[PDB]
């Protein structure tokens, strides 16, 4: 099936999750007068956003990736929910509220676990 | 949209005559916001009883710039009005194969064929005796 | 310079018959022919430009075609209101003028 | 056989598009070359070996898209300058000591209000009507008029139109290449060369030549209403000069408004024209009159005659000298007829000042007197040319975008698609 | 993709010299090379030698260099990726013993170890 | 050698092929005045047709390679040519041509080839 752009919004945060690309490219293209200039901060915002996620995901080692796996252990205090009642159970939506609080610990997290891996395989190949 | 033209004439041999053609219909509007595109030049034709078609000639109502037929010989004249809204064609030097409908015609804005004659003018006879 | 030989000169056919007209150029002029239609007493009406493109409002039964140097129009199932003189144009030079009846 | 698909970043292929260009260059002049990037001192121009491109200098967006670049330069220099709206009153001229320029006294407003002032001003025949005799400018009936700010030039600067990134520009090196076609020899550059915008009629001036021989363009050359861009390729010598010593005069016509006015003739009253070497203007049309057989006929006889009528600036050579625009009478070069097998000509030019420079019905301009003697010397490097509907060409133009297509015929835009799909047996790991 | 058409069958008598034509069309002329070949009578297929359009270089057999005349004109370009060209071949000592058929080949690919393989041939022309 | 900007455009697709760096460079920098917004105008146009191209090579796995490999196998319908046939006759500029009308296709293909590959490694690294 092909649902269309969030058309897996209301779906499980499982099924949802194989329709990534879906999202992914409507992301950046789309799904002096008056508007001349009202389009032209529309070009510059659109570009924006996008690089910066795509700069969390470079300094995450998730460059290129949509589902992409790290080293930072879940900490049940951000959700102390089973993985079968999430997945199977939740939609990303309601997801997003439950750990608006704990994300921008997240953020940091995945970020210094990149920095000391790779200057780990910095020292893996100074053999 | 038809061109407007003006009525019969009867001249003598030798004498002189001005056929007008209202090609537009403004007054004192053309400046826009975007650069408009050239306009089509306005042709001017005539047909003798029971003859051929035959072309006299061209004239740019933007800036007057004109292209006489050779068989003429200077003897045509093509101008327009101030306000560009009506050309006009005289011919001097009258004879009696002068004697045709004469005809001011015009290609369609939105099209690029400049000799593909989509408005023409009711027709203007001119008799020569 | 150019000499434009359109056959035939006249014609006559019933209502719902098919006609051809030609138009022949004395040398290569591209795409750059157009047809008109004039009744007696009136201002030709243009039928075909550019060889063959219908001009808008004409009726579908006109149609036009050619390429270099061979050109053709053609009235599919003719009407009464068809009876007038088809003539090709190149430039300032027409054809000699078709007379259907 | 085992085939799959691979993905291909850079791969040398591209679209015929067009986007927005830019400007690059080297007192302000009108063309704002200094709000321009500068021009590159090292200007990288790849050749494309075994390539061939179809050109179509008709259909070229560049010219398009420059000749509104111009015109939105122009309206850009006349903003901020003075409003000789308070000049369209009634003059009482007289004239001076055949008839041409006149002398002009008029009630002015002064920097008070309430205060009037008797100045009087010299004007060319051209920019005044009749109602001591009563005259008015030309322009008031139809159009407000501006001053052209007496310290932005006229000057044609050498200007460069680049392509943004990630699109490029495909010059053609064919020495004989005419208008259209598939260029033999191609390469590609990052912005043209350095084109003077020179606003010329008849006579296409300071132009770029021709190597090899004499080319000769149009569209349809069988289409009398497709004006010829013949270009020459050795330059002839035109020499134009206005000798009166005319003087400038300040007027104060409000708070910070200052009208210039054409003070008086200080020497001689005499004709503007300008000098042709009639040797190398006969060589010249020679050179031309052989290439148009080409087309026409081994033994058909060329002819050319002047102007058959219209506007000042297409019957005539009109052009800017120094700051002053001239309109010279061009029936002394077109004035022979070719069968198949010290000298100077010389121009009786007016001079006008009230011009509305392109079409535009409703933006007059003034120019404000050059003090001095005015003379500069130019090359006539093209031709605009319009055959009679024997076959007989005579000058003409006024699309000053015909002036634009002399020089970007060499020049294309392409958009660069680096993205290829292409098989081979080539497969990634799980 | 394209034609090579040759000249006729021109007969002449030994001692004089044949100039036989090869004209090109469908592809790009100075993107491969034009092979020489001939068939005769007494023999079997003999290959005479290949030019490069684009770089006017020549390789031929030491069987016929002393006698081969092999030169190219330049292609005049029909499309981006179309020309039409014009290839000559000429022989100086001829006898009775190079009666034959004559013939032109394109090469088959524009690099790698076949660039110059008579794949693309015209019709032949009959000699003396 | 170095042939320059698009100086192998004449060149066989192989010959070409090694040449990648060399349009890949000239991509991004190149080889309220009149003049002020249409150089910004250029700017903001050059940035958008390079994320797109980028955007592309992301969703396909790609992201970082100039030459790039994948799953989806040639469909002779495609194009019933021989390799070499192709590399070592063929400009880049007549093979875009020949494939104009199924590019859009393999676009697709390369797209979900990838959102499953990753779905399948978020598997494979499930113990
Ligand atoms: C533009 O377009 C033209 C025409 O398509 C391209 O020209 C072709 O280029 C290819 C590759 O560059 C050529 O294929 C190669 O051919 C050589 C054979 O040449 C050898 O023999 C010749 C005769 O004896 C001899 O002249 C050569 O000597 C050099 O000097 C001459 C001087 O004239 C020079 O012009 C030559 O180029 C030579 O450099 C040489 O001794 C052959 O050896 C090659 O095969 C080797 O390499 C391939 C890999 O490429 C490998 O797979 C093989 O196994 C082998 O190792 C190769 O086939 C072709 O002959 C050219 N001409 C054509 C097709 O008509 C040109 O390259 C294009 N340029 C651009 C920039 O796009
Ligand atoms: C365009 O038209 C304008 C008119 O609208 C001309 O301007 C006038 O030009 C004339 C000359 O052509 C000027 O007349 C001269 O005025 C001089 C100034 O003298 C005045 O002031 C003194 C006080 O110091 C008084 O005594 C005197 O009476 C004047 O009122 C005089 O010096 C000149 O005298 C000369 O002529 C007389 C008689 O001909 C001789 O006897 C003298 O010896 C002497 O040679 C002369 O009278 C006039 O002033 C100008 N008007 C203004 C407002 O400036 C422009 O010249 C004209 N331009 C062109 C190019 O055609
Ligand atoms: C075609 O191109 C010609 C040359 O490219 C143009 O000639 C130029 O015309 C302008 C104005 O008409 C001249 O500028 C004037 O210069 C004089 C003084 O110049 C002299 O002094 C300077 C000292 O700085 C010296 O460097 C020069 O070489 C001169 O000796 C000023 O008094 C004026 O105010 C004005 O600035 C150019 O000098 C002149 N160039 C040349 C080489 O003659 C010609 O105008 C062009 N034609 C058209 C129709 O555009
Ligand atoms: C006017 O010019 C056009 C384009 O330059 C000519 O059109 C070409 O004509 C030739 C010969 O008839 C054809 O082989 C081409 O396919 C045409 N190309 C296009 C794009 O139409 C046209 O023939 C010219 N007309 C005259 C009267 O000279
Ligand atoms: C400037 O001189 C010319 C030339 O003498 C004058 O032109 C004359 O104008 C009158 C009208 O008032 C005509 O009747 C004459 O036929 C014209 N003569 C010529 C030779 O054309 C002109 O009037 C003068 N202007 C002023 C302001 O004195
Ligand atoms: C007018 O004449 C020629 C153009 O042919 C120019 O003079 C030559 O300019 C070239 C390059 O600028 C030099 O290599 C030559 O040495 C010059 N020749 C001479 C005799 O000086 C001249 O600059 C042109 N003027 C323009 C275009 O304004
Ligand atoms: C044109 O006229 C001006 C004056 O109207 C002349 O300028 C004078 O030049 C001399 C030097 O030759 C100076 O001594 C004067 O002071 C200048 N006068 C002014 C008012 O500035 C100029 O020489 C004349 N030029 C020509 C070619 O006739
Ligand atoms: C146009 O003007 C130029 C320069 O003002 C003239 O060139 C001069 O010609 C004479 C005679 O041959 C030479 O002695 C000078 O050296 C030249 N000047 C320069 C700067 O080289 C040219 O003759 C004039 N041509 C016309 C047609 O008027
Ligand atoms: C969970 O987070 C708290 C603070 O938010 C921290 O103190 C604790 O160590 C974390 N536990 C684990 C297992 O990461
Ligand atoms: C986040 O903090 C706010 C503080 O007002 C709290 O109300 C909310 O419950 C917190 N989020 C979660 C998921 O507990
Ligand atoms: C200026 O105004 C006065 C007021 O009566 C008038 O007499 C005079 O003729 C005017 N001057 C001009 C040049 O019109
Ligand atoms: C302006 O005045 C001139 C006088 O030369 C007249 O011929 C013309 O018709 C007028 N034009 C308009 C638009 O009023
Ligand atoms: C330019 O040259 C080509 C080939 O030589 C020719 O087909 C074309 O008609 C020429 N252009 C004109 C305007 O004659
Ligand atoms: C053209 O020449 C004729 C005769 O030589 C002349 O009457 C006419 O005024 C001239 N036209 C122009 C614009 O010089
Ligand atoms: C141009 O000059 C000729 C004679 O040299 C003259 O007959 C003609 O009238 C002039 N042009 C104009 C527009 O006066
Ligand atoms: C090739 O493409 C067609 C449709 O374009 C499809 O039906 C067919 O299955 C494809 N074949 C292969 C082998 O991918
Ligand atoms: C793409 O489709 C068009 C449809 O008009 C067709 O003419 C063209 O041949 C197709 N492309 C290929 C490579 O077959």
């Amino acid at each position: 099936v092909f649902l269309g752009f969030l058309g897996a919004a209301g779906s499980t945060m499982g099924a949802a999750s194989m329709t990534l690309t879906v999202q992914a490219r409507n992301l950046l293209s789309g799904i002096l007068t008056v508007w001349g200039i009202k389009q032209l901060q529309a070009r510059v915002l659109a570009v924006e956003r996008y690089l910066r996620d795509q700069q969390l995901l470079g300094i995450w080692g998730c460059s290129g990736k949509l589902i992409c796996c790290t080293n930072v252990p879940w900490n049940s205090s951000w959700s102390n929910r089973n993985l079968s009642e999430i997945w199977d159970n939740m939609t990303w939506l309601q997801w997003d509220k439950e750990i608006s609080n704990y994300t921008q610990i997240i953020y940091g997290l995945l970020e210094e676990s990149q920095n000391q891996q790779e200057k780990n395989e910095q020292d893996l190949l100074a053999l | 949209v038809q061109l407007v033209q003006s009525g019969a004439a009867v001249r003598k041999p030798g004498a002189s005559v001005t056929v007008s053609c209202k090609f537009a219909e403004d007054d004192d509007y053309s400046p826009y916001w975007v650069n408009p595109a050239p306009e089509h030049f306005i042709h001017f034709l005539r047909q003798a009883p029971g003859q051929q078609l035959e072309w006299l000639a061209w004239m740019n109502p933007t800036n007057g710039a004109v292209n006489y037929a050779w068989y003429l010989n200077g003897r045509v004249t093509a101008t327009r009005d101030r306000s560009m809204t009506t050309a006009f064609l005289e011919v001097k030097s009258l004879r009696s194969d002068d004697t045709a409908v004469y005809y001011c015609a015009r290609a369609q804005k939105r099209g690029r064929s400049e000799w593909a004659y989509a408005h023409w003018g009711q027709g203007t006879p001119v008799v020569v005796s | 310079d150019i000499q434009m030989t359109q056959s035939p000169s006249s014609l006559s056919a019933s209502l719902g018959d098919r006609v051809t007209i030609t138009c022949q150029a004395s040398r290569g002029i591209g795409k750059d022919l157009n047809w008109y239609q004039q009744k007696a007493g009136k201002a030709p009406k243009l039928l075909v430009s550019d060889a063959s493109t219908l001009e808008g409002g004409v009726p579908s039964r006109f149609s036009g075609s050619g390429f270099h140097q061979n050109f053709s129009l053609t009235i599919s199932s003719l009407q009464a209101e068809d009876v007038a003189t088809y003539f090709c144009q190149q430039y300032e030079t027409f054809g000699q003028g078709t007379k259907v009846d | 056989e085992n085939l799959w698909v691979t993905v291909y970043y850079g791969v040398p292929v591209w679209k015929d598009a067009e986007t927005t260009l830019f400007c690059a260059s080297d007192k302000h002049n009108v063309w704002a070359t200094h709000a321009c990037v500068p021009t590159d001192p090292n200007p990288q121009e790849i050749h494309l070996e075994n390539v061939t491109e179809e050109f179509n200098m008709w259909k070229n967006n560049m010219v398009e898209q420059m000749h509104t670049d111009i015109i939105s330069l122009w309206d850009q220099s006349l903003k901020p300058c003075v409003k000789l709206t308070p000049l369209c009153v009634t003059l009482q001229c007289t004239n001076v000591t055949r008839g041409e320029l006149k002398n002009c006294s008029f009630n002015m407003t002064t920097e008070l209000r309430d205060k009037k002032q008797k100045v009087y001003s010299l004007f060319y025949r051209l920019d005044v009507v009749q109602i001591n005799k009563e005259y008015r400018l030309i322009n008031c009936n139809t159009s407000a008029i501006t001053q052209a700010c007496p310290k932005v030039s006229f000057e044609p600067i050498p200007i460069h139109y680049c392509a943004p990134a990630g699109f490029a520009i495909l010059k053609c090196k064919d020495k004989k290449f005419n208008g259209t076609g598939p260029c033999p020899s191609v390469s590609t550059v990052q912005c043209t060369h350095g084109i003077k915008p020179v606003v010329s009629t008849q006579l296409l001036l300071n132009g770029s030549l021709a190597e090899e021989e004499v080319m000769i363009r149009s569209e349809n050359i069988t289409n009398n209403a497709k004006n010829i861009l013949v270009q020459f390729n050795t330059p002839v010598q035109i020499n134009c000069t206005r000798p009166n010593n005319n003087t400038r005069k300040s007027i104060r016509i409000g708070p910070g408004q200052a009208f210039y006015a054409t003070g008086d003739i200080i020497g001689d009253i005499r004709q503007a024209h300008c000098n042709v070497s009639k040797a190398t203007w006969n060589e010249t049309l020679g050179k031309v009159v052989k290439q148009l057989r080409k087309h026409f006929g081994n033994n058909t006889i060329i002819r050319f005659a002047n102007s058959s009528g219209g506007d000042l600036e297409v019957t005539t050579h009109s052009f800017n000298c120094g700051g002053e625009f001239f309109y010279c009478n061009t029936s002394g070069l077109f004035n022979s007829t070719w069968i198949s097998n010290n000298d100077s000509i010389t121009l009786p030019c007016r001079i006008k000042q009230i011009i509305n420079m392109w079409q535009r019905i409703g933006q007059a301009m003034y120019a404000p007197p050059i003090q001095g003697v005015i003379r500069c010397v130019s090359n006539i490097t093209g031709l605009i040319l319009t055959r009679d509907g024997t076959e007989t060409f005579r000058p003409g133009g006024g699309d000053m975008r015909d002036n634009w297509r002399s020089e970007l015929y060499k020049y294309k835009v392409v958009k660069i698609e680096p993205l290829g799909v292409a098989p081979t047996r080539c497969k990634r790991r799980v | 993709q394209g034609q090579l058409v040759q000249s006729g069958a021109t007969t002449t008598k030994p001692g004089s010299s044949v100039k036989i034509s090869c004209k090109t069309s469908g592809y790009r002329f100075n993107f491969y090379h034009i092979n020489w070949i001939r068939q005769t009578a007494g023999r079997g297929p003999e290959w005479m030698g290949w030019i490069s359009p684009y770089s006017g270089d020549k390789n031929l057999a030491p069987a016929f260099q002393d006698r081969v005349n092999m030169t190219t004109d330049t292609e005049v370009p029909v499309t981006s990726f179309t020309s039409t060209g014009a290839a000559y071949m000429e022989i100086r000592n001829l006898t009775s013993d190079d009666t034959g058929t004559y013939f032109c080949a394109k090469g088959l690919l524009r690099d790698g170890s076949s660039t110059w393989l008579p794949y693309l041939w015209g019709q032949g022309t009959l000699l003396t």
